[PDB]
RNA sequence: CAGAACACCUAAUUUCGAAUCCAGCAUGAGAAGC
């Protein structure tokens, strides 16, 4: 992607907090059980996250 | 690819359906009356079949007087045209209706017909290329009346422009040029060929008049040579929907000539607006110029004035449009003062259509000349075969010409991941008259509105969206009418920030805050200007500005 | 909430009244024959706009008195949401909790509506110019409105009946500069339950 | 097994407006009307009528002392227990009560119209802001047939207690205007269920 | 056998329709529009599924005129083989006799499907607390199927049409309980030879 | 089409393979001049003009070969669509303005580029177009456009895909979502202790898990599929055994069902969930045997595993 | 080369367009000619 964007921008012109990983499964868990993050936003945040950062 | 649904005389129906394979683009769906056809008209429009779309040339009822029955039949999906000729046809299929019922002639179509017609009518100006079933169309002003288009569809198998009607030099309120594709033009389907004289009798009845006009384009081009020409009497608009055409021609003066685009009339046109001020306007004995619409002397107003107007001596009765077969107009044109005016005519002479071919980029492949009188269409196919070009007539009625895509790349150097052979590959997709792709290489070998920065234009944008001037309804409108084109978003901008005279009052939000008038109206301003410098911009980066204030369109 | 406030509101007029048709096919089926048309039910009887009213009398009360009301009558003036005629008749995100019904009128339309002819005199000539062929309600007729207020505070009843006391000094209607639409109301009040259908 | 029908006639008493939510409709009539009303394609009138009962029943069974969800609140579960949850429905049941939308018995051009309403500035006693929306006239008639499949003997009773809610309150939009004072009638009739075999 | 019955079925639509959109691909290409979608074809047209209808319907009144009349909307449940149902629509041993078709609308969905907005009106307050926007079938919409019997019996086309006036007694598919899929049917069946396509 | 000449609709050939040579001046059969000029053959109406050209009227265009021009030359007079024209100025252009019906498109051949360069922008300023020549059908499924030195131009980088019948040109949106298709397929084919040491228990006897099984194949609850892909999870260890047996006795919070096939029968709700924590808890003690052992046990009820 | 029918002034604007569950089972794995 680093890649592809260089062409991108390159033949045109020719012409974060920190979290520890304990601490993130506990917290996911904690707002599955009270379904805040349930499994349609872990789906499409999980499609979001493979779209990139 | 192409059939003419009854293209000869108009009558009865009339339709042009370049079937693409893929879409069946349907063209110039009206009626010509003549003046138990309805039931031939009926097995037609049942003989047309699925149409995916109901492109529209212009606002006459030969183009545009069977949308709603196409409609009724349910046979269109998509009926597009420009602006002006969508509220014109507004005005045009409320009329006809009106027409069908005080006549007792059994209805075509209906109301509620006219209101489907327009819940499925998208429009586009000029120049604005939409890819419609791989085929991309295209509008070019042709002059006619206000909003009339040709069109230029682009298929696979080939170009064609339906030209629809040409507009003359005597055209006063539009360009007389009609603008043209600017690439290869494959099939041209043109229809074929059917001012001091007015002011000076106009002098020898008033100092010692009555014109009958038509409502689309001809009463306007009356009114501005009167705009023109001062004199010394005056000018009455005794016709309604003469009035609202009037009224949105000055609406809709972003789609006319360009020295007309900065009002238009400059006043002194005084309109009749209801029936007893016609009846007034009748008895009236003063010397006056009535210009107002009826047609032919056979219905509307003109025949409160018509009594009083025939048996004056010093009156006059000016013919500045032409007058059909079993018309009033015809019987009192031909004797069973007259003057007839052969200047103010929309349609073309043979001349112009002459210039209209020869100004293409390339010469077309054949001619398809389709309306208008049968020795007319003769001498002027004579005259096409002697610039030694195809015709087709359709009373007498091929190559192929594909568009082809060519790689013009290396493809031996391919892989496979998820059993596909793909290859990245960075080119240039170069489009000529057979879309190319060409690597890189090949590049080396080739190697009115304001203005604001980009970043004021968000800064204004932001602070007019916290200041809820801009709102995100403001945002998505003026993107549905941008997405329509620059000149729609213009006259929406203006439409908008004008203020009304009566009131004062302007279509833009109100500020909220402590802002005292000056303030507000310089918030306006800044609003106006700002988003007109915004229209300036491209597409994708008005999408891209747009897109951060209201997430949605 | 557990308690409603029921408003019987009766209106006996004073000064004839109008209050122009709104519908625009009742106004060309009516204009031929009565150019200035009354607001008229098609159950032949006669509507006035009632909410409103009270919001434009309440507005113009506590804006004199010195209350952080917003006026509502500016041009696409939006409600701020806090003050009392918001709560009360509607903030653009919190609905008013007094709805206020139409005044309907109890006697039919062929009993109190009535046909007038205003002028205009040429003032200096003493000759008559302009001659208009109006339509209004007489006086004596009985109209009846019902307001509900679903979430009731003690400064309620009090600010509709004094918004109803600058009615009746104004008047209701259209025409109130020349003498239209003088009234006088008979206010019932009854809190009632929210729960009271249910068995 | 039985099911009960519940055939309701409204009666408008106060004009009604219940506003367009076709998009296509909404943008080809917002160029005549501000405000359209709610119409079919077969040119009748649309009135929305389960969210009015189950809003009505909610308010009063709330307001009576009873454990009966609010699906007002923004993206609120129903608990699937209390009456409301088995007359209208809940989450995992679907409701008992199939109630339909208020076909009207006539077409819009014999009942709807076109009003023009106004905003009035307070101190200047003038016409500032002026706009067009449809309302449905009074004397027009609506009805619904209101289908519950596992009936109960107190759902008969709790229909027609809304329905006073919705007379007291008020049908569509704009009812703080006004707008949507109607009445109902009822006719109600037990039906078997297997009444169309032959 | 040598004949076999063909009933050809014709909806109206009376009331709007929902069905909503099953191809995952289809449906989130839509959710950037809409909240719901219809299930469309590929060819623009509209399809409703209709074999599971019409066998929900017979099983209700069947189940309620007392007949043996096995449950096959249970989690997992099997068809016993015995049933009317079992006979007609299918089993788990042999495949069912009434081959119905999906309901093709005779209009592509620019032409008969809308895109509406529907709310959540809070209970106090009277506010939109959610917005949702829908795809829906207008009403006059016509909607064709085919359902074809190969082994046809005296009371195949008694119980088909009576399933097809419960189907117009409580909808035919999609939000049934807030009004939608309320409509009509018009049905012509015929008794084909088996045999007819030789000649 | 033309190829550089052979011309298909056949493939006669003017002046390769399976041919009617028609040879010029200045296979399966020649034609030249036996017919002479004026004179109409058939194979697609030939006819030759003298040149001081071939004429082929088929069903889709009327082809002229002109050959060589050097003095009046010798043109149809019925109808031309396309003109092939040797470059080697002006009389090649009155050559082609004094013909009638002027073709639609021209092709220019045999010389170099400079020459066929100025005769082909002679004839794109009388309006009439050209082609300068020097398979699976390609498919554009892009999308913004440039206009560069009179060109109008895309900065695009993509991927090229071959099919059997088609070439198609896609964009980063194709590969990002047959990358994430590939990436869940592959990541979809391991768990991470499978086919590996072997791995907490409730312990029962054999003669136990004989009669709890046997009543559990009667009833449809353990089922030969059941059996099928429990002893495909047990042969890649105890632990991803251990995962099936959870992932198929988890009752959902949301529904509260579970992914057992429901017995056959007339049995209430505690005995169904009574029957499906009994098929459980059967498994859990199956799964402590040796492999052969549980072969032996799964053998008597499922023959192919 | 086509439709045509007592007075005004106004007929605008805004906000939402989301959220959640489920995605499982079952049966058949053989015959026969050459
Ligand atoms: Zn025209
Ligand atoms: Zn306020
Ligand atoms: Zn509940
Ligand atoms: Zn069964």
């Amino acid at each position: 992607d680093m890649i592809w964007n260089e062409e991108y921008n390159k033949m045109r012109s020719q012409i974060l907090p920190d979290m520890s990983h304990d601490k993130i499964i506990e917290n996911i868990e904690y707002l599955f059980n009270i379904k805040i993050l349930s499994k349609n936003r872990i789906k499409e945040f999980w499609e979001e996250f493979c779209k990139g950062q | 690819m192409i059939k003419f649904i009854g293209g000869a005389s108009k009558v009865t129906g009339s339709a042009f359906l370049l079937e693409t394979g893929n879409a069946k683009i349907l063209i110039d769906c009206g009626i010509e009356q003549e003046k138990d056809n309805n039931e031939i008209i009926e097995k037609k429009i049942n003989e047309i079949g699925k149409a995916d779309i109901c492109i529209l040339t212009h606002a006459h009822l030969a183009a545009s007087g069977l949308v709603p029955l196409l409609v009724k039949k349910r046979k269109v999906n998509k009926i597009i045209s420009t602006p002006a000729t969508k509220e014109l046809c507004r005005l045009l299929f409320n009329d006809f209706q009106r027409i069908q019922e005080e006549n007792n002639d059994i209805p075509l179509y209906s109301y509620d017909d006219i209101e489907s017609s327009f819940e499925i009518w998208d429009e586009i100006d000029d120049r604005n290329t939409i890819e419609l079933f791989d085929t991309k169309i295209t509008f070019y002003n042709n002059s006619h009346i206000i909003g009339s288009v040709s069109v230029f569809i682009e298929t696979h198998n080939g170009n064609y422009l339906f030209s629809g009607d040409i507009g003359s030099k005597l055209q006063q309120l539009m360009d007389y040029p009609p603008d043209m594709p600017d690439g290869n033009v494959d099939y041209l389907i043109l229809e074929s060929t059917y001012r001091d004289r007015l002011l000076e009798i106009a002098k020898t009845t008033c100092e010692n008049v009555l014109i009958p006009s038509f409502a689309i384009g001809r009463l306007q081009e009356v009114l501005y040579t009167f705009s023109n020409y001062n004199f010394n009497f005056p000018v009455y608009i005794d016709s309604p929907m003469g009035s609202k055409v009037t009224n949105l021609i000055k609406e809709y003066n972003i789609y006319l000539k360009k020295k007309l685009r900065r009002d238009l009339f400059n006043n002194k046109y005084i309109a009749i607006n209801t029936s007893n001020q016609s009846k007034e306007l009748s008895n009236s004995k003063e010397p006056a110029v009535i210009i107002s619409a009826s047609g032919m002397l056979e219905g509307g107003r003109i025949l409160n004035h018509l009594e009083q107007i025939k048996n004056d001596e010093n009156s006059t009765l000016i013919f500045v449009g032409y007058q059909a077969q079993n018309t009033r107009g015809r019987k009192i044109l031909d004797g069973e003062r007259i003057e007839k005016l052969n200047s103010f005519s929309a349609h073309a002479d043979q001349d112009e259509l002459i210039d209209y071919i020869e100004r293409l980029k390339y010469t077309p492949y054949k001619v398809f000349l389709v309306h208008g009188e049968k020795e007319q269409r003769e001498i002027l196919a004579k005259r096409i075969i002697s610039k030694k070009i195809r015709v087709e007539l359709p009373e007498n009625y091929e190559i192929l010409i594909e568009k082809k895509v060519v790689l013009n790349i290396n493809t031996d150097n391919m892989c496979n991941f998820a059993s596909y052979r793909l290859m990245p590959f960075s080119g240039f997709i170069v489009e000529k008259d057979r879309i190319e792709i060409n690597d890189k290489n090949w590049f080396d070998m080739i190697w009115a509105l304001p203005d604001m920065s980009h970043d004021k234009i968000i800064e204004n944008i932001e602070y007019l969206f916290n200041i809820k001037i801009l709102s995100k309804n403001r945002i998505k409108e003026f993107w549905e009418e941008f997405c329509k084109g620059q000149k729609a978003a213009i006259k929406y901008i203006t439409q908008v920030h004008r203020k009304n005279p009566n009131t004062g009052r302007r279509n833009w939000n109100p500020p909220e805050g402590d802002f005292t008038d000056n303030e507000i109206e310089k918030l306006y301003e800044t609003a106006y200007n700002t988003l007109l410098s915004l229209i300036k911009y491209d597409k994708n980066k008005v999408y891209n500005i747009l897109i951060n204030f209201n997430p949605k369109l | 909430a557990k308690t409603m406030k029921k408003i019987y509101v009766t209106m006996k007029t004073l000064s004839p009244l109008y209050t122009g048709e709104v519908r625009r096919e009742d106004k060309e089926a009516a204009q031929k024959r009565v150019n200035f048309p009354v607001r008229k039910t098609a159950t032949n009887k006669v509507l006035i706009p009632f909410k409103g009213a009270l919001r434009s009398a309440l507005e113009i009360m506590l804006k004199a008195k010195g209350e952080n009301v917003c006026d509502t009558g500016e041009s696409r003036a939006r409600p701020c949401g806090r003050c009392v005629t918001c709560s009360l008749f509607g903030s653009m995100g919190r609905a008013g909790r007094a709805s206020v019904d139409f005044l309907i009128s109890n006697d039919t339309k062929e009993q109190i509506v009535r046909e007038s002819t205003h002028l205009r005199i040429e003032r200096q000539t003493k000759s008559a110019s302009d001659t208009f062929k109006g339509e209004e309600v007489i006086e004596g007729a009985t109209f009846t409105a019902t307001i509900t207020i679903s979430n009731p505070q003690e400064k309620d009843l009090s600010l509709i009946q004094s918004a109803l006391k600058f009615i009746e000094e104004n008047g209701i209607g259209g025409w109130l500069n020349k003498g239209y639409g003088r009234v006088s109301f008979e206010v019932k009040s009854e809190d009632v339950a929210t729960d009271r259908f249910l068995k």
